[PDB]
Order: structure tokens, then C-alpha cells, then sequence
């Protein structure tokens, strides 16, 4: 069966407030449309949802909502869905998408660390292990025992229930992999998860990160780039496909989003600004200029440059932690001599009386 | 090398002078015409014995002192195994002395030659680098780094030619060469030597044309002097600026940012970072590495406002850890370098 | 086909913050429970949702959605529900019904002027005309929502079997809207918004079904409960009321708190299901905390001897009016009159009686 | 009737006063033994000519004043048309004279009678009252008033007895029915007698008999003063009290908001409300419709406090419209009412 597995979205996003808010709604749209008709083109089976498919988990803006709902429903209209919502309490929304996941077969929203066997597109039989962050309070105390020892249960559940498929068994998880840069948290060790499963779809990270193989372990990340941390990613879905006899496939659909740029100077001066100007003219992406000694005053490049959202002062120390030999000499003499060996049939033959040319001007001199 | 001491005497712009060279950049200054230029030719002169000024040795003695010897010696790593060098030379005497013993582990110097003649063939042994080329490597003048940037292709590629190579040794080269063909033309021995007329001929047109080899060498300052520019540049400006060299635009392509820009819109102190990263490289493919650099400030007259900024932004120079040394003029230059030296009335004070 | 209606229920509203507060919720319960039941063992086609089904429309409870959405599935369950959603009621309540109106045929939100075509349990063909409350001057406005009817009207000659009118309004911010505005070649016009009930008009069958219970004292001489009209081709409209059974209210009213009142509002409040308010006008204490001793007493106010009269209203029937006034004998005359065969002697054997005792007295 | 105005004249227990009568709830006070109870007195009298105090009419003449007469004028509506009567009377002159003039819509006044005797013949004709009822209806004295209330049901059955006939009257018919029997006892024509006796003697034990005329008769009063009486304790205590009757309890059983109470549990002002809107109700269910009422106050010892809340609660009376005068006693009473009347002396100041 073929699978179509995004990561969070982060719907209504306004990025950078602190210097220049910006509405990426529209870019996220595209974004998502460009994933979507791929994934209509393709014919997938399955759709996968995980990790912030919105922002704000508090209060989301009723037009997230509704542009949640809207690619719910082009989403259904390809395959059955199945949203496994993270560590996401607003407005009972965990209830609305029980109460649908119930009156329809075209979506199903797990959760719930019990299991759930969903039916796909073309009646594959695929098994859902799910691993969402947990409803209710644990306690301070039991956390450091109660916590990982709880959480430890769970899989070892996860696993007695994996075993006892039909065709496929999909794991699903919103936590952090122990290992990863680190971006309350919930650590999972890898060794923890199913290896009966076919295919672990992961999320909760902007960047993309295959896990592991053996099971398939993925991280699907963002469609867009929500912030400079990630200008070196590559956005987009993954589209998995899962078959009894061969081993697990997965190819990268590029969302293909507005790009970021880093620009770093040691101090801005009049070159610099030009530097600026005529970057930020020629890119369709949005710009963060970064310096060391202070230029100050700056001119406002925000109200000029339109599209220049940032301008920080990262220290020298930490300019160079986030940007993370000898050299052959060679006489005038070699040089000619080695010429005279590659552009021509024979060379010896001149180099013979080219070094009794050298020791008549060398015996000649002293 | 690595200049780790030096101690001149009587030497041509100087009396008493005692200098231990430190990691980072040095910055010499003082009255002007004495000590901030002088000071360099007898480290020139320390090594070899020919120095830049004067073609006679004996012509290296200080006016102030007659009939006096100057002394100097010289500390200087280059290899891992640190040298010692100390010339004496007196016009009245008409007598000049040397010696190069390498300081050992020990803390005992050893003989390694005791003529300055001598001396002189083991140190050009050492990094392989003549009298010649050694003026025109670790000797940065500034009014020349500035150029050598914004120059054209024609006057580009000659600045190239004469620091690989003498120009009057190819120009002689050439004579007798002619000299030769002359000398076959005007005359089985007439099949040898006019085989040996073709084959001359031709090697000389090969050597000669412009065209062929000299636009080859020329190449090697494109691919390995702009190749060393980048990471100079890349170390110096945390990536911001990027050079490359197109001979139909003129001058070197200079990129702020992926985006090209003439080099006359960057400010002084890019000017100079960019032009002296520019010159090291082409120091260096032609003389190995370096660790050490000698430039003296160049005074344009529009260049004062700058010179206190381009102070500024020259400082990064301290980053490659080389032993650099500013051999400047004026005051303003000379102030911002935490580490100074002035040297006034030929004495350090 | 048979249709239950049910109109506003304000879900999770507590009555009487400013006094004492009462949890309607488990009352209000009791009553949508009554109304389903009456709605399955009727076997019911096509349920009707109308008005304000949550009471909080900026800011609705958790447990009120839960209750909602509880009760929507009960409903469904029965037969294919509709709701028009008024533009009162908080907008993520939009966004959501919405979605589910796609995924299903059991329910379907209608939340704009434009018609649209469900399906009812026996299969009869439904066309429902909109007009919810126009989200997102007054002269241009009025001009806007009759256009909007004559939109309505159009689409409704274009029905199939059935044509239900759905509107959330007030009949002559409020919208106005006259009656003759309302399509009239609808079966039926299901409206909601009103607590009270009121049968606007028979053609076509308009119908505010009200709440199911008594939300406040301003309503304590209502009847509350959904209505099952019944649509038939061959036939005219014809609905039932179907009654809630919700906690009753009533306003006791006092000329003045005295000994003798405290007593009256004691002795009634005991033996009172429901909740209960004393209205009085003259100065009166000083009172004790009747709330604090009687736990249903929800509200104690003071009306002016001018407003106590005008709320009264009029009960003048029997009053005022002249009395049939009957002399003792005449009602003799009468009372054997009608009570043997032969009267007329006695009659007359009295009056002879009465004759000669009025002559030996003067 | 609607009393409109009422001017006496050396009447028994007073001797100058013109009062008229307005819209709402007058009180009249004066120093004991005069005015108060004798002012009501005089307006019984102006309409057909005995009072209730004294038999022979002459009685009725002010003792300040002999050998003078006694005049008293009376206009009062009654059916949409007002009427007026001035009777005069001496006792010396062993003359009295009367006149009913009705008020023309013109302002002229037209002749109905002209002897006393022919005007109280016109005024009983008038509304269908004899003075015997009209003495126990439009005066309702508040002590019988409260008991009749508090009181059981075989003292109430008389009470709606002595009040629709005179007791003497049925004891007059009683002796007469039984001397016929008598004589019939005594004494075709055989069988002619034996039908009248019996005829005539099942007439008298239909008549005679408690069990059902009597029984029937007080039906009326429950039914009917009843029925009357829950209106007047809806438009008094808005809706609040609503009485019935019943043998099995004490009698008159009283229910506060549908739940039953004892009438002595009631506040003075409540027994007073509840007690004189049944009290009017047996009034007029008994003599038609009243626009009037004249209510003295009956000052129980234990009454005192409550005379000035009992003033207050009685106060809603004046929504009925009636002219509701009251005659009161004590001071107490008197004040707490807007409109007041004090006869002092005979005359009013």
C-alpha cells in the first residue's frame, strides 16, 4: 500500500513577531496544496498526520481551524486519514476529533495508547500502535520512577498488540528520540519502540531526521520554515509504501517553501548596506542580517527592505559555532619544464638542452 | 619562518634595537625615516646578505656609526627546529662574518656554516625560497597590495610574472637563445644541426609565446592563489566575501554575497582585508606557507578617516595566529594595535 | 413524514448568578431526555434544531459541548437531524458542524442563505430554505434581507416533496422580519431564538418551539417542550406539543416582609418543587436570610406598587360585573319549583301564606 | 348606592355637617359618642325613614336641639341616574316631611314622591333593597364582621339566614302554618280538607326543615359569596389568599399560596382584608352590586399595635373604587389615611 505521512504544519503561524510579523498562512497553503496534489497524483492508500498540525495549541485562530479542517477534507477525499494528535488540549478539540473518527471510516483520530486497526483505500488491513503524550497528571513523583517505568509499559503493550496484526502495523509517536539536538519533553529510546512494526511515523520536529531503518523511523518535519534555525532543510512530506513481501520505501515530496538567508557581517558600514540592499532585491526568500561589532546607528532596513524580517548581533564565539593547510610552491623553472612535457610528442629531447641552457647562464654569471 | 628574535646593531636606520617577535600582529612606528623601515631590510639582510636598498653589502652600515661594525642576530623556526643567524659587518675592515647555528633542543647551538657565503646557500636550502623571491613574498608593501587588486589582466598577469621569476634572467635567456639560432642558421652534420636549430627553435617559441606557457602559469595564479584567497577571506569575513578573477571585465571578480561589486564601493578596511588576503595567497603559492608578514602603511592622502577604521578591520589578521607586523607612519594607524613598538632616534622607546 | 422540533436549549446555563446560582444542567438534561424519548417511540422522520442549543455563544463550557454534541448523536440515532446554527452561537460551533455535515447524512448544518437538499429517514425528499442570522446602514440592510426571501422563494418552488423554511429572527441586535416576507409555498417554517413558545401563523405553519425549561421567572407561566408537526402531500400540516415536565416556577408577592410573610414564604417554598421568588414593595426589614434557610428561594426582588400591577396583568373575569342577587323566598319558590312534579300550588299556597303575615304585621 | 352628598342638621349626634363623599377611602373621627356613629345613622335614615338605633321616627332628633326639626338632604347615584331626598322632621310640630327629587341631566330636579311614606316605597323599588337588608348590608360593623370569618358552620348558616329574611317573619309563618293544620285537624268538602292539609302541611315541613331549604339556602352564600369572595382576594392581595368552606373542618377554611391556615394565624391586616371581602360578598350577593360601605373600628383590646398596620394593609380596599368610609374610634386608625373627616362636637372641623 502506498502512504502519504506529514509532519506538523504549525496552521496561522505568524513568525518573527518580535521584529517583523509575518503571516505565512499563504506560503504554508501552497505549501500544502503542492503535498496534497502529490499526493492525490500518486494514489496513496493512507494519510498520515502527527506532530503540530497547529500552532498555537492554547488558542488557535478560528481561520487555523478552519484551514485544519479544509486539508482534512481534501486529504479525505484521496485516502482515510488517521490524525494522531500531540500534547494538544484546546476547545475539546481532542473531543471533536473523536466524535468524527466514530460517524466516518475516511478519518480517524487516535487518542489513546490503546490500539486502534483502521481500513485503507484500497482495504488494506493496517493496525495503528499509538503513542501520544498522556491525558491526565502523572505527578512530580512519579515521574522520575512512575515516568519512565509507565512509559516503558506502554511499549511493552504496544508490542503484545503489534504482534497480533493482520497486514500492516503502523506505529505512531509524538515524542523526542533520545540522541536528536534536543529540538516538558518526553525521551524515548529507540531500542524502546516496536521492531515488529512496519513503519514508525514520528513527529513534533521541524526537520526532517530518519531515525532508523529497522523499523522504518521518520520524521516527516515542516512544510515550511518557520524560522532561520532551519534554512539549510529541505520541507516537505514522505511518502512511505509498505509491502508483505520486500522491505519498506519511502521517496521526499519537496514542498518546495519560501527560503531564509543568513547574511553575516563584521560590522555594518556603507559597504555592508549595499551588500544588503542588493541582496535582499534578488531573493524570493526571507533575509536575516547577523553582526558582530556594532555599526550602530543602523539605518532601518526593515522599512526599507521589505523583505528583511531579523537583524541580529551574534557574538564572534557564536557566529563560528553556528557557521560550523599547506600549500605546494613551485618554481618558474618546473613549471616550464612540466609545460613542455604536456604540449608536445616528446619532451625530454628539450629538456636535455634546455638544462645545458640553464648551466651556460649559471657558469656565465659566477 | 617564524621570526622569534632579532637583535640589530648599527645597522642602516638603526643603533640599538631589541625585538621579540609575538603571536598575532606587531606594529612598529616611529619618527618618520628611521627604525619602521630600516628595521625590516636587516631582517632581510640577516638571512641572505643582499637585503633591498643596496647591492653592496658593506653599504648597509649605519651613517651615524663609522668605522663601526653593525651586528645582528636572528631567531627564526622554520621546520620545527629553530635557526640562529648572526652577521657582523664593518666598512672600515672591509670585513663581513656570519654564521648559521641551529638552536637545538638542548639549548646548544650547532655549526652549519660559518661564511656568509655559506650561510647564505643553507638558508635559501631551507623552504627553498631565494634572496629574489623572499623580497617580493614576506614583504607586503601596501601601495602594491592595493594594486594588485583592482589591476587589469595585462598588468595582472606581469605582476605574476615577476615574482615566480626574474625578469632579466628570462630576457637573457632569451638573447643567447637567439644567439644560438643565429649561430645554426649562418651554418650528417648539417641533418644534426638542423635538427638541433628546429628543436631549440621551437622549445624557445614555447618558452616565448605569450600565448602558450605564460598564459598556463598565469593559470596556476588563477586556480591555487584565488583557491588560498577564499578561505583567507572566508576566515577573515566569516564567509561574507568571495573573490574570483575575470580578465575580460578587468581586474579580480570580487562578490559580497554571492553578489558581485566593485572593489572600489567596499570600504578601506574590506579593501585591505580583501587585497592583503589576495597577497598572502600569491606569497604563498609561490613561497609555501608563510608565518609571518612584514606591510607598511601606504598613507593615501584621502586614506586618514579610514586609517583609524581600517585599523579596525585589519585587526582580524590576528586570527590566523601568522606573525603579522605593521610597519607603519602615522600615529593614528599605529594607536589602535594593542601591541606596539615605537622606535625613535634609531633606539626603542 | 413525522418531524420533531425542539427549539433553544442553552445547554450548561446557570440561572440566577446574581442571587443564587443554579446549575440548570441536570434539569435541562431530564427534559432533552424526555423530548428523545418521545421522539423515538414516535418514530419520528426529520429532527429539527433551531436557536440557541448553547447558552454561551462566546465562550461555551467543556461539559456543555460534551452535552451538545451528546445529545446530537442521541438525536441522530433516531432520525437524520438539522441544525441551523444562529450567528449568536460561538464560531468554532460553525467551523465544526460544517465538517460533519460532509461526512454524514444523519446531520447536516445548514449556515448560509443558500438552500440545501437532505434526505429524511423514510427517504422523503427534504429541501430546507435558510436564513441563518447575516454575519460580517439599516436602510441598505433591510434591503439585503428581503432580497435574501426572494432568493428563498425561487428555490422553494423548486422543490421536491417536502420545502422546510428555517430561520433564526425575530417576527415583527435583533433582526425584524415581517410575516408576509416568509415564503409562503413552504410546508413549514421552523424558527427558534425565542424562549417562549408561539404559533406565529397556520399558513404556512409557522412555529417557535421555546426552550424546555424555564430559565427565568419571566416565563414562570409557560409551557415548555419541543413540537412534532406532521407534513403530509395530501394534506394540511398538523403538530403536537410535546411537554418537558421541567422544575416549575412561581413569584410570590408580598405588600410587605413581616412575621406573617416569613411565615407564608416558609410554609410555600417547602412544599414547592421548583424555584421560587418574593417580590415586595413597601420597606420590609431587615429580612433574614431566607436563601441561607430556604435553599430553593432563588431570588428575592421589589417591585413598585406601578410595575407589580403591570406584570399581574388583568384577571378580571367574574369581577366587577353584576350579581345575579336572589331574595331567600323567590329562591323557595324556586328550590320547590324544580323539586316536585306539581309546583304551582305550593307556589301559590306560599304567596297566600306571605300575604297574610304581611297584613297582621301593619 | 354611590353616596354623593349627605348635609344633616340637628340629627342625633349631630348638628351641622355637610360632607361629600369622593373617589377612594374616607375616615371619619370625632370624639366619642358623636359624629362617628351617628353620622351613619342619619344617611340610613334619609332613605326610607327608620334608622336603627330607635322604633318611633320622632327619636331621631338631636337632644341639643328641642323643639327644633331636623333636616337632611341626601344625593346618591343609583342605576346611571342620581337622585336627591331632604326629609325634615320636628318633634314638636308632630310633623315629618320628605321628597325624592331626582338630579336631571339639566340640573332640575324632578318629583317622585311626596309623603315620607311614598318616598321610602320609591327608594326600596329603587336597587330592590328593604331597609331591614339594607341595614345589615352597606353597614358592615367590623366586630361581626371578624366573627362571622373565625366563626362555625351552624352559627353561619344563621348568620346567612338572619340576613336575606328577618327571623320574626318565618316564626310568624311557622305559627300560622301550624294553626291551619290545627284547624284542619279539627275539622267532598271531608276530602277537600284532607288534600289542603296535607298539601299545606308538606309546604310547611319543605319550609321548616333545616336538612334541605335551610341547607340549600346557605349553598348560595358558599357558593356565591365564595364564588365573589376569591375575586376580592385576588384584586386585594394579588392572587395571594383564596378561602373556601367546609363542615368537616372549623368552617370558612382559608389557604395562603394553596396551602390551607388557621384565620387566627393571619395578621390583623390580613383577618381584616380576607374578612371584609367575604363580608361584602355576602352584601352584595344578598342586595346586588355596592358602591359603598361604612366599616367602624372595632378596637379589641389586643388590637392596638396592629391599628396602625391594620390601617395600612386595609388600604388596598381603595382599589376596588367603592366609597369605603371608615368609622373609626381611635386616633391611630384616623391618621394613616390621606383622607380624613374629624367631627368634633357635632360639627366638623
Amino acid at each position: 500500500m502506498k502512504i502519504l505521512h506529514t509532519s506538523d504544519w504549525h496552521l496561522g503561524v505568524t513568525s518573527w513577531t518580535s521584529s517583523r510579523p509575518v503571516d505565512r498562512r499563504e506560503e504554508l497553503k501552497k505549501a500544502l496544496d503542492k503535498v496534497v496534489e502529490e499526493a492525490e497524483k500518486r494514489e496513496v492508500d493512507l494519510i498520515l498526520l502527527t506532530g503540530d498540525l497547529l500552532h498555537s495549541r492554547n488558542n488557535p485562530s478560528v481561520v487555523a481551524l478552519h484551514d485544519l479542517l479544509d486539508y482534512l477534507k481534501r486529504m479525505m477525499r484521496t485516502a482515510p486519514v488517521v490524525v494522531l494528535p500531540g500534547n494538544h488540549d484546546w476547545k475539546g478539540l481532542k473531543l471533536f476529533g473523536n466524535f468524527v473518527t466514530s460517524i466516518s471510516s475516511d478519518i480517524t483520530f487516535v487518542m489513546s495508547f490503546e490500539p486502534v486497526d483502521v481500513e485503507a483505500k484500497r482495504g488494506q488491513k493496517v493496525r495503528i500502535l499509538p503513542f501520544p503524550y498522556p491525558d491526565e497528571s502523572e505527578a512530580l513523583r512519579k515521574n522520575e520512577g512512575d515516568f519512565r517505568f509507565f512509559l516503558e509499559s506502554r511499549l511493552n503493550k504496544l508490542y503484545e498488540e503489534a504482534l497480533k496484526k493482520e497486514d500492516f502495523a503502523i506505529f505512531m509517536g509524538h515524542f523526542t528520540v533520545e540522541g536528536l539536538a534536543g529540538y516538558r519533553e518526553i525521551i524515548i529510546n529507540r531500542a524502546l519502540i516496536p521492531s515488529v512494526v512496519d513503519y514508525a511515523a514520528l513527529g513534533h520536529i521541524h526537520s526532517f531526521r530518519e531515525i532508523q531503518k529497522q523499523p522504518l523511523t521518520i520524521y516527516p518535519g515542516s512544510l515550511i520554515r518557520i524560522d532561520f534555525g532551519e534554512e539549510a532543510d529541505e520541507k516537505g512530506a514522505v511518502f512511505v509504501e509498505l509491502k508483505r513481501g520486500e522491505p519498506p520505501r519511502y521517496e521526499r515530496i519537496d514542498a518546495s517553501p519560501l527560503p531564509l538567508k543568513t547574511l553575516y557581517y563584521k560590522k555594518i558600514d556603507t559597504s555592508a548596506l549595499k551588500s544588503i540592499r542588493d541582496f535582499c532585491r534578488n531573493f524570493p526568500g526571507y533575509v536575516r542580517v547577523v553582526y558582530e561589532e556594532d555599526s550602530g546607528i543602523l539605518p532601518d532596513l526593515m522599512g526599507e527592505i521589505d523583505n528583511l524580517v531579523k537583524i541580529e548581533r551574534k557574538s564572534r564565539r557564536e557566529i563560528e559555532e553556528v557557521l560550523r593547510e599547506e600549500l605546494d610552491k613551485l618554481d618558474y623553472f618546473e613549471l616550464f619544464k612540466e609545460y613542455l612535457k604536456k604540449r608536445e610528442e616528446n619532451h625530454e629531447k628539450l629538456l636535455k638542452i634546455l638544462d645545458e641552457l640553464l648551466d651556460e647562464v649559471k657558469k656565465s654569471e659566477a | 619562518m617564524r621570526p622569534e628574535r632579532l637583535t640589530v646593531r648599527n645597522f642602516l636606520g638603526l643603533k640599538n634595537v631589541d625585538i621579540e617577535f609575538q603571536s598575532g600582529i606587531t606594529v612598529v612606528e616611529g619618527p618618520n625615516g628611521a627604525g619602521k623601515s630600516s628595521l625590516f631590510e636587516a631582517i632581510s639582510f640577516a638571512l641572505f646578505g643582499n637585503g633591498i636598498r643596496y647591492p653592496n653589502s658593506y653599504d648597509y652600515v649605519n651613517r651615524n656609526a663609522v668605522d663601526g661594525t653593525a651586528r645582528l642576530v636572528f631567531q627564526f623556526e622554520r621546520g620545527g627546529k629553530r635557526y640562529e643567524i648572526i652577521r657582523e659587518i664593518n666598512a672600515l675592515q672591509r670585513k663581513h662574518n656570519a654564521k648559521l647555528s641551529e638552536i637545538l633542543e638542548n639549548g646548544k647551538k650547532a655549526a652549519i656554516a660559518a661564511k656568509p657565503t655559506s650561510v647564505k646557500q643553507e638558508v635559501e636550502k631551507i623552504l627553498g625560497i631565494e634572496h629574489r623571491t623572499f623580497i617580493r613574498t614576506v614583504f607586503l608593501p601596501q601601495g602594491e597590495i592595493d594594486k594588485l587588486l583592482i589591476s587589469p589582466p595585462s598588468e595582472i598577469t606581469e605582476i605574476i610574472s615577476d615574482v615566480f621569476q626574474s625578469k632579466e634572467t628570462l630576457e637573457k635567456l632569451e638573447k643567447l637563445l637567439k644567439e644560438k639560432m643565429k649561430k645554426l642558421e649562418n651554418e650528417k652534420k648539417l641533418k644534426e644541426m638542423s635538427d638541433e636549430y628546429n628543436n631549440l627553435d621551437l622549445l624557445r617559441k614555447y618558452l616565448f609565446d605569450k600565448s602558450n606557457f605564460s598564459r598556463y602559469f598565469t593559470g596556476r595564479v588563477l586556480e591555487a592563489v584565488l583557491k588560498r584567497t577564499k578561505a583567507y577571506l572566508d576566515i577573515l569575513t566569516n564567509g561574507r566575501f568571495d573573490i574570483d578573477f575575470d580578465d575580460e571585465k578587468g581586474g579580480f571578480i570580487i562578490k559580497d554575497w554571492g553578489i558581485e561589486r566593485p572593489a572600489r564601493g567596499l570600504s578601506g578596511g574590506e579593501r585591505a582585508l580583501i587585497s592583503i588576503s589576495l597577497a598572502m595567497s600569491l606569497a604563498e603559492v609561490a613561497s609555501g606557507r608563510l608565518d609571518a608578514f612584514f606591510i607598511d602603511e601606504g598613507f593615501s592622502s584621502l586614506d586618514t578617516e579610514n586609517k583609524e577604521k581600517i585599523a579596525s578591520v585589519l585587526k582580524e589578521l590576528e586570527r590566523l595566529n601568522k606573525v603579522i607586523v605593521f610597519i607603519t607612519h602615522d600615529r593614528e594607524f599605529s594607536e589602535a594595535f594593542d601591541r606596539k613598538l615605537r622606535i625613535t632616534g634609531g633606539v626603542v622607546v
